[PDB]
């Protein structure tokens, strides 16, 4: 079946865009950190 | 997870998908030579 | 209709990357502010 | 749009992706076993 | 045939997404130059 | 590549799925009446 086939294509790239969140949500925290760093200064 | 991982697994999900999507069109093609 | 279906999964999925974008050029611009802050120091 | 929002929108149309292809994959399940 | 088209939607996404990760990609390492900066002080 | 270029290729892409979408449910819609 060709359905399930592209189903499964937009899971995979689901499990994709979840990384891609992980990566942005991982520089949103270390810009911050820099951003307070030199605020601290 | 780190960057490392991060890379080859998105790597390894790219890679798949158009592998996936090559597969797809392969059987439709399949099928369209069948029902001619 | 699965088609539909499938259609709209796309549909929400475009919504998701659309919300990644918008994360991606808000850090552009925050690390772009820093690394400026810094050069003209 | 904050990024308290743009985190519960992501989980919001994430956690929906996964809630609509377990549908189209349970009405396709429903319709093998019909045409078996 | 729209099993096709829904095919080429996704193909579509797929390089939007390679675009993301491109940026994503980018901004880590001028956030990890920054840092090494602030650390070399 | 480049930050003018990313965010003009993005925005291509973009405009083209949503045409794309539109697309095969416009040819959805001609095809359910079709078969009524």
């Amino acid at each position: 079946q060709q359905q399930n086939n592209l189903l499964r294509a937009i899971e995979a790239q689901q499990h994709l865009l979840q990384l891609t969140v992980w990566g942005i949500k991982q520089l949103q925290a270390r810009i911050l950190a820099v951003e307070r760093y030199l605020k601290d200064q | 997870m780190t960057w490392e991982t991060w890379e080859r697994e998105i790597e390894n999900y790219t890679k798949q998908i158009y592998k996936i999507l090559e597969e797809s069109q392969e059987q439709q093609d399949r099928n369209e030579k069948d029902l001619l």
